[PDB]
RNA sequence: UUCAUCUAGACAGCCGGACGGUGGCCAUGGAAGUCGGAAUCCGCUAAGGAGUGUGUAACAACUCACCGGCCGAAUGAACUA
RNA sequence: GCAGUCAAGCGUUCAUAGCGACAUUGCUUUUUGAUUCUUCGAUCGGCUCUUCCUAUCAUACCGAAGCAGAAUUCGGUAA
């Protein structure tokens, strides 16, 4: 697959009729750009949880 | 002068066409080609090769069925340079050649026929 | 105990800094999918995870 | 024959393991 | 900056102990145990063609 | 090149970045190498303009309907990229 | 196995002089004269005729015998020195700082002066050695050829100049800046 | 004078016909003339003249002289 | 960056003046150093040191065989 | 056991001949000796294997006989006791070097205007001065080295200036993977005789300009038993 | 200790040869002894692998395996203590 | 760990019994980095202050790494 060997020049994971590639690229697109706007660091933090919190939790 | 641009299966444009009517009908194989340029003239033709020769005669496979004198033409064909005596030596450094290719001369392994000529029980016309 | 979390922690090394090739941008999962084989790449990660 | 020496030990040598 | 060094010295307990050990690896050894080929006349010999006369 | 390279400039005071993609050959297209694939990629993907050299010359070991066929071939790939076309000299 | 002798042979040109007492050794000819002190190898001198030194070695081992060999190859390098010379060529390399190397005399000691070696304003000083000469090679560039009797020192200066100019903390295989031996060779 | 100088260093060698003084034994401060060589370390002697016995011995018991 | 840029900077001017004759040097050397790390390298270091001597030869055994 | 040099071992197919080959060797000349009427003896120093080719095919009848020059001795007899035939270790003493002994029973003057007229190419063989002079171009050197117009050459590989800077103690540098160079470099000068690394020089850049012709030195003809020198070139 | 090589010249060094069908067949953007899979033959030879490694995008070049020239007498490997 | 395979050697005065280094197979649960992460019966921890070991976390000097630089990983001397 990968490395100095590497007996792989083709794919299998090929699609035929070469308009069908553009059609899956462009749906790809799409769909990335929706989970961005759908999930949606500058030097602050917040603080610790309290270790009361974890009471119940215990060995 | 002499270059060989074997490559099949200055002005380099009409060199391609006349490389491709050097192998019109024959060969759709890949042939060594020997190209005599003059001044920006291309005269290209073929240059004999055992292996090519051989796979006219006859993933893709190889079973021959030679007969044993398409060979014997063959030899004739290249025993130009050849450095070897005899027809009878060339004819089994051609079918080392046949072995290599994985064909069947006439229905038995080359190795065999090469035992049979020089056991003397195949005949060779010098 | 020692001996577990040197090798979590060398796996886990491994795990964050690799890429995830889904899940990134559809250019560059195309590229490195021509280029590593995508299902070899999560086979690999997948093993080192379980 | 200082060469010769030792290439007669040699045969006899050869003599010895033949027999 | 150089380091220590072991010490050579035997403390008698320590050979006591051996003498044991030996002492039970050999029955054990011998426990255990219940479960030619002659090299010829060898070269560089310089008079070894002479051994084969005395035969007959 | 077996590769994609990448080089930049600025323009009007903006950044662009140039690709240099490492071929394409005519090839049917259900068998081509992991190598086109990449120039096949990136032109499908991105949202660039894209500049097609044809060298009109018997140089290039390849023939002007070679090349008219591979644009031919993958005109489909920039039905929305900005295409330019750039002969480099019957 | 205590070899009962073991020997050596010194061949001894027409123009050189060899003068040997007890281990220190004198060889004097056209470019000047030296002097080796062997009194660490235990092994016996004696001389045949004016052109041929045996070196002797009697009830000794491995290590001797490897001794009286070196012993040979060593007074052989003197009395080459003395007769032709000891030349060796460095060349110095750079792909955007160039070096800058000079001499100076300071308190009449002969120092190598080398500047800019990747961009450091650091100066490199590598002291010159006794019986040592050096050049900087006319019409070719960035070469510098050091000439003397004492291959020892010659060489040792060299390998000075080639480590004084080591990179540090940088991939060799891109950065290749630095100062390297190009030939070996006599006058 | 530039000729070669290289020193001697004189030594009494072990050698047929060397003479050597015998230091300890029974014949005790007698000559004898080194007649063969067995090893580094032993000789055969022979002096009929002072008396001693022809015999092998060690190079220990005697001292080589300048004389041969 | 961008591509294999050293194996470019090797072909375009390429990888030192002293590196052929120092990798021979390493070579040969080796051959000394080898000896000298089983005679040092007290301990854990030296036991996996001959341990992993007796493994190579086994394999060079196997592979002339 | 300890504190040697260990041999470099390697495998591959081909595996030493022996005693046996010379001994083969011994008897095919010997067989030959009794069957050919004249027999040769060529001096060929530093050949090529097609030009040695070439020389066998010129005559499938006749038979050509290298090895090695004691086997040969021995076969022919180098004293005057032992030999095969009369007279024949005085031709056994012209063997010098590589001898190439030829069996023949052809007349002796095609053989005496063959062997003369028969002239090749070779390169220049260190130990022989060269009958040409070369100053390098002060540019960038290419495969051929100034033989013929730059514009038909390709500047020689990156590969190759570790061994012209090392092994044949050219001035080089490379400016990107073309090599380079500030001067012109002048290897050789006609009436020169040639070292090793000159020579190297000459190969490398693809020179054979020096004249091949096998020398002949005697001749012997079994029914006469006579031996005749005949020095040609 | 055992087995081998050797004046029909051993071991080490230098030098030269190291070929021809053939750029052997599949494969590929390209692979010609040396990314890989599988054959692994014959010829001419003193000897020369459908090739031991470096290398090239591919060739090239170098190299060893093997042979020969010069050198002139001992040498190598595996084991035991 | 258990059960096996192979074979460098050892080998009742065994060729076809036995032993057996280095390698190596199966079982442990899965193939697509979704694992929601999930604890299951032990008959100590914290102040002052001193020293020692190195099996070195950092600092010092080096080696090898596709180590461009920057940062980092592995390792050598070093308490």
């Amino acid at each position: 697959a990968f490395g100095p060997k590497a007996q792989r020049k083709r794919p299998r994971l090929a699609a035929s009729n070469l308009e069908d590639l553009v059609k899956a690229t462009n749906e790809d697109i799409t769909k990335y750009e929706e989970k961005q706007v759908l999930d949606a660091e500058n030097g602050w933090t917040s603080a610790a949880k309290e270790a009361i919190f974890s009471k119940g939790q215990s060995k | 002068k002499y270059l060989y641009l074997r490559a099949v299966g200055l002005s380099p444009k009409k060199v391609g066409e006349d490389i491709a009517k050097a192998t019109k009908e024959f060969k759709g194989i890949k042939v060594t080609v020997q190209l005599k340029i003059q001044n920006r003239q291309a005269a290209a033709s073929v240059v004999p090769s055992a292996s090519s020769l051989v796979i006219t005669a006859l993933n893709v496979k190889h079973s021959g069925n030679i007969q044993l004198d398409e060979i014997i033409e063959i030899a004739r064909q290249m025993r130009d340079k050849s450095f070897g005596r005899t027809l009878a030596s060339v004819t089994k450094e051609i079918l080392g050649t046949a072995q290599s290719v994985g064909c069947r001369v006439d229905f038995k392994n080359p190795h065999d026929i090469i035992e049979g000529i020089n056991a003397g029980e195949i005949e060779i016309p010098e | 105990k020692y001996t577990g979390e040197g090798f979590v922690e060398k796996f886990e090394d491994i795990l964050k800094g690799f890429p995830n090739i889904n899940d990134v941008h559809p250019f560059h999962r195309d590229l490195m999918d021509t280029l590593y084989e995508k299902n070899h790449y999560k086979i690999s990660l997948a093993a080192i995870s379980r | 024959t200082s060469w010769e020496l030792k290439k007669q030990k040699r045969l006899e040598d050869k003599q010895f393991k033949e027999r | 900056r150089v380091r220590k060094r072991q010490s050579r010295r035997t403390s008698t307990k320590l050979k006591e102990g051996i003498k044991k050990k030996a002492s039970a690896h050999r029955k054990k050894e011998k426990k255990m145990a219940k479960k030619k080929k002659d090299p010829g006349i060898p070269s560089n010999f310089p008079y070894k063609a002479k051994i084969l006369e005395e035969i007959e | 090149t077996k590769s994609l390279y990448v080089g930049h400039f600025d323009y009007k005071y903006l950044r662009f970045q140039a690709i240099d993609t490492p071929g394409i050959l005519d090839r049917p297209t259900e068998e081509m190498n992991n190598i086109e694939m990449q120039s096949i990629y990136a032109i499908a993907h991105l949202r660039s303009c894209v500049l097609y050299f044809m060298d009109l010359s018997e140089q290039c070991g390849f023939t002007i309907e070679a090349q008219v066929k591979l644009f031919h071939s993958i005109k489909p790939l920039f039905a929305n990229k900005s295409v330019m076309v750039v002969i480099n000299t019957d | 196995m205590k070899y009962i002798q073991t020997e050596q042979q010194i061949e001894v040109p027409e123009g050189v002089t060899v003068s040997i007492k007890s281990r220190i050794v004198k060889v004097v000819g056209p470019r000047g004269t030296l002097t080796k002190n062997l009194k660490h190898i235990d092994v016996t001198f004696t001389k045949v005729n004016n052109q041929l030194i045996k070196v002797a070695v009697h009830n000794g081992g491995r290590k001797h015998v490897a001794a009286l060999r070196t012993v040979k190859s060593l007074v052989d390098n003197m009395i080459t020195g003395v007769t032709k010379g000891y030349k060796y060529k460095m060349r110095y390399v750079y792909a955007h700082f160039p070096i800058n190397v000079n001499i100076v005399e300071k308190d009449g000691a002969k120092f190598i002066e080398v500047r800019n070696f990747l961009g450091d304003k650091k100066i490199r000083n590598v002291p010159v050695r006794d019986g040592v000469t050096i050049e900087f090679s006319t019409n070719v560039k960035d070469e510098i050829v050091l000439s003397g009797n004492s291959v020892e020192d010659v060489s040792q200066n060299a390998a000075d100049l080639q480590q004084i100019c080591r990179v540090r903390n940088k991939d060799i295989r891109k950065f290749l800046d630095g100062i390297y031996v190009s030939h070996k060779g006599f006058i | 004078s530039t000729d070669s100088i290289v020193k001697a260093s004189n030594w009494r060698l072990v050698e047929v016909g060397r003479v050597v003084l015998i230091k300890k034994g029974q014949s005790a401060g007698k000559l004898a003339a080194i007649v063969e060589i067995i090893d580094q370390k032993k000789v055969l002697i022979d002096g009929p003249k002072a008396g001693v016995p022809r015999q092998a011995i060690n190079l220990g018991q005697v001292v080589l002289t300048p004389l041969t | 960056p961008q591509n294999d840029y050293i194996e470019r900077h090797i072909k375009q001017h390429g990888k030192r003046l002293d590196h052929e004759e120092r990798k021979r040097k390493r070579e040969a050397r080796e051959s000394h150093k080898i000896s000298e790390r089983a005679q040092k390298l007290t301990g854990w270091k030296g036991k996996q040191f001959a341990k992993k001597r007796y493994a190579e030869k086994v394999s060079m055994r196997k592979k002339i065989k | 056991p300890r504190s040697k040099r260990s041999k470099l071992v390697t495998l591959a197919q081909t595996d030493k001949k022996g005693r046996e080959n010379k001994e083969r060797i011994f008897d095919e000349v010997r067989e030959a000796l009794d069957t050919y009427r004249y027999v040769w003896v060529l001096h060929l120093d530093d050949v090529r294997t097609p030009v040695l080719q070439e020389i066998r095919t010129s005559w499938a009848g006749s038979k050509l006989i290298m090895g090695k020059r004691k086997v040969l001795q021995k076969a022919l007899g180098e004293k005057r006791e032992e030999e095969y035939k009369e007279n024949l270790y005085q031709l056994s003493k012209l063997c010098s070097g590589v001898t190439g002994l030829l069996f023949t029973d052809e007349d002796v003057n095609t053989v005496k205007e063959y062997f003369k007229s028969y002239v090749r190419s070779d390169y220049s063989r260190p130990n022989t001065k060269a009958p040409l002079t070369f100053t390098i171009p002060e540019g960038i050197v290419y495969s051929r080295g100034g033989q013929i117009p730059a514009e038909e050459d390709v500047p020689m590989i990156h590969s190759l200036e570790p061994t012209m800077r090392n092994k044949f103690e050219i001035p080089t540098k490379i400016k990107a993977g073309k090599i380079t160079i500030d001067s012109p470099y002048l290897v050789c000068t006609e009436g020169e005789k040639l070292d090793v690394r000159q020579a190297l020089i000459l190969k490398q850049f693809g020179i054979a300009a020096s004249e091949f012709k096998v020398k002949v030195s005697a001749y012997y003809d079994n029914d006469s038993s006579t031996v005749e020198s005949t020095n040609i070139n």
